[PDB]
């Protein structure tokens, strides 16, 4: 029996439902969502971290003349200086005055750090969602994640569960992602190649391993001090570390909907938003007919409390009387009540007590029990807090708090000038023909 | 800071996430006294209930208008035949009626 | 320096340009694409081989009964046989006459050969185009591998290039995608939990190794032969093996624009479809001044040899009068004619031999050499062979071909007439003029 129903995709409340098979027992359907992750296709270009200037020692040739061997390491400046009269700690170097000759040369390598303290460039798109539902139908549970593809089925006692796909394309995540330390940013990285200097991505390895990295870090070698054995460098400072002190905050904190970015897969999870549709392949045995189910008679509704709060404030209480002892399920098929429970177990003539909530200010909705009509009528009253520590279970239905003093005053101030302007019409029609029947008479 | 029925959150300092939520408690009685009803649907639902008033202000004042339009215009045709005869002697039941001499 | 430009998608043909700065010496581009590959975002759901049905001994009590003990085994079915009278080869095994019990047991597991013999089916989708190219800007010469997304670019010698997007999305792999031996096939595989017995994908393992099987292989318990001790069954035959006995041809021979299906990873190469554009940041030091390269003075080009073939088979001498012996850039700006080589070395007196390459009966090309244009003009000739085996070295053009007598037909049908009605029409107003001036006497 194809049964599609759509599902709101929020974690923690509950969703219920029934089947109502025209000549067999209600077959009651609850799917509880836990935890709904939102997970990208996540593709890694390039790890950086702080640089390293490394420097050789400066070769030195008493009158003599160096020459500038080069060794392809990254950003490798060289520089041959002469004129330089150097000193050890034991005297002067050379004896020549002139005419002698030091070498300079410095490379970038990465830190010694970099394997625990390093970020990940990535590239993200096309997300997939995946739920961890708890779907209960006809008192035979199971708990599965489901996937929310549009097929991937699953299967328990003959049920085939199909949960589409979601209404909304909607991630939290960009284009492009760098991930550091357990949380991850909306930047804009520069490409593998493009790193400029003094700004995130001036160190650019391929792989944290990969032994072949690109750095762009604007290192000028500079003239040693008359007298000593340095090498001197001038370059712009880490651009990973000035990433590091601007860093607007974290996807965990700034995320649309309220989602929970989380790090080792890289996923969202609770987004609140979409809804998630559903496909039920039930197969002809789970029917039950009618007579095997209890069935009232002589069924009545009351409302004792009626508060309109964001979780179940209602108690709608109904006397019954019925030739079985079982439990059997309760329904609201409109949006106007929200139940708690999908089954209430019976006595033959004993009184049940339902919890249901509701944004209504004069509450009317026809509550389905066991395969009857009972019709729930009261007045619900404002609730006591202002802000509640949980999220609302019910739907604010278009004209929900209407007031019925507010209803007698658009009914009057707007129906009754209706009633003004036909009356003005139809004493303006017996005007027109009492003045045709005056001049009848020639 | 403004919290709505779509949830609010904030976190201070080391502490966890405080996820909050407003539910609709205003300020006022909808149930009588129709200067409170207007405090109590405008804490609640502040768009609509201008263009709620202005339309219904804006029916109310053309029907009134139209309707005023057309008992005069029913008056006028009613009491010209009566006032154009040289010898005037409206009747006595449209005297009282249509308000005349 | 922004130069932009745009190179078909197609490899093995050079493709060649100039830059011409308004007052600097030409710069060459010569761009020769060797594989352009095309690899889509593969993602693995299950894997699928042939199976093979275990079975259990049969467990026999001697005047008793017998339960059923569930493994969980997949596909499990045991049924329990009542009224038995088993035999070993050492005569009767119990000696009832009734009341004798056997249990059959089957279950299935996957091959032994599921390692070396196995479909993998994956789902594809967002492609990401990548070539290699072989770049030549001004005797600077690389090859380099590009990625051809709107970034990430290539460097060397200062020039930053970035190769462009696809001009269309145009992929060879469907939605979903078998891989069996090297080959490939767009098939509609069922959904893991899904698969249906006798076809595709009856037996489901997540991975290879992945130790929990799905297995619907409609296996059935037949009842054993009076006297023997066996497990009889009967079920659908393997979905596998028949899956290999239809399969239609693999997707390196049913693919359009020519594609080349490779599979180390899941790829195609060398697919004749749109176009790449190309964006050049050419730096401000390469470009020569004009004084420091050679420069012509009265050069004529005639046409020896002219054959609209698909390869080069025109020949054009330029003589001209040269202030500086020294190598310096040819190219036609239209595509009226493709020249064989990008630049000619010159003598100061000599005459140069281009090799070209048109479609055109009548081809009237203007060249660049070094700095000037010459004016090419000449006829072409029909070749010899029907059918090449190299494909197309030069642009079809609209009207390329249309051997100036049929100019001739088309202009007098098409002109004669306008010359006959607009002289009709010119006789037509004198004829009104001279009816006006003879009714003017009246």
């Amino acid at each position: 029996y194809e049964h599609a129903t759509t599902m709101p995709s929020q974690a923690g409340i509950s969703y219920n439902t029934i089947v109502n098979r025209a000549g067999y027992a209600p077959l009651p359907i609850s799917i509880t969502p836990t935890k709904i992750k939102l997970i990208p296709t996540v593709n890694l270009e390039y790890v950086t971290c702080h640089y390293k200037t490394g420097m050789d020692s400066p070769a030195i040739k008493c009158c003599g003349s160096q020459e500038c061997t080069p060794t392809y390491r990254p950003d490798e400046q060289c520089k041959v200086f002469t004129g330089v009269y150097p000193f050890m700690w034991g005297g002067a170097y050379c004896f020549c005055d002139t005419e002698n000759t030091q070498v300079s040369k410095a490379y970038v390598m990465k830190s010694d750090d970099c394997l625990a303290d390093h970020a990940e460039a990535y590239k993200a798109h096309t997300a997939s969602v995946q739920a961890f539902l708890n779907i209960t139908v006809g008192e035979h549970s199971i708990v599965t994640t489901v996937y929310v593809n549009g097929e991937t089925p699953v299967n328990f006692n003959g049920v085939k569960i199909t949960a589409g796909p979601l209404s909304t394309a909607w991630t939290p995540f960009d284009r492009k992602i760098v991930q550091y330390a357990g949380e991850i940013y909306n930047y804009d990285f520069p490409e593998y190649g493009a790193g400029q200097p003094g700004a995130f991505g001036d160190i650019q390895s391929r792989t944290v391993s990969s032994s072949d990295l690109y750095a762009n870090t604007n290192l000028v070698l500079q003239r040693p001090k008359a007298g000593a054995i340095h090498v001197p460098y001038t370059q712009a400072p880490s651009g990973f570390e000035q990433w590091k002190k601007d860093k607007a905050p974290s996807l965990k904190f700034t995320a649309p909907f309220g989602c929970e970015i989380y790090t080792n897969p890289i996923r969202a999870e609770n987004c609140a938003v979409g809804s998630i549709p559903l496909a039920f392949d039930i197969p002809d045995a789970l029917f039950t007919r009618v007579s095997e189910t209890p069935t009232l008679s002589a069924a009545e509704c009351t409302l004792n409390e009626c508060v309109y709060s964001s979780d179940f404030g209602g108690i709608a209480t109904v006397k019954y009387s019925a030739s079985k002892s079982g439990k059997c399920a309760v329904h609201v098929p409109s949006g106007t009540a929200t139940l708690k429970e999908a089954a209430v177990e019976l006595t033959e003539q004993g009184s049940a007590t339902i919890h249901f909530s509701t944004a209504n200010i004069h509450p009317e909705f026809r509550l389905q029990i066991c395969t009857s009509y009972v019709t729930c009528k009261g007045d619900c009253h404002p609730p006591k807090d202002h802000i509640v520590t949980h999220p609302q279970y019910h739907a604010q239905t278009f004209t929900a708090a209407v007031s019925k003093t507010a209803w007698t005053w658009l009914t009057s101030l707007l129906g009754g000038s209706a009633v003004i302007i036909i009356i003005g019409l139809v004493l303006a029609t017996i005007v027109a023909m009492y003045v045709l029947t005056n001049q009848k008479h020639n | 800071f403004t919290v709505t029925e779509k949830g609010w959150e904030f976190v201070w300092g080391n502490h966890p996430p405080k996820r909050f939520w407003a539910q609709e408690t205003a300020p006022g009685n909808p149930h009588g006294l129709p200067h409170e009803v207007i405090t109590h649907y405008y804490h609640r639902y502040p768009m609509s209930t201008i263009l709620g008033l202005s339309i219904c202000a804006a029916i109310a004042t053309v029907s009134v208008a139209a309707s005023t339009w057309l008992f005069c215009r029913s008056r006028v045709a009613c009491l010209t035949p009566y006032r154009l005869t040289p010898n005037a002697r409206i009747p006595f039941c449209l005297a009282v009626l249509c308000c005349a001499r």
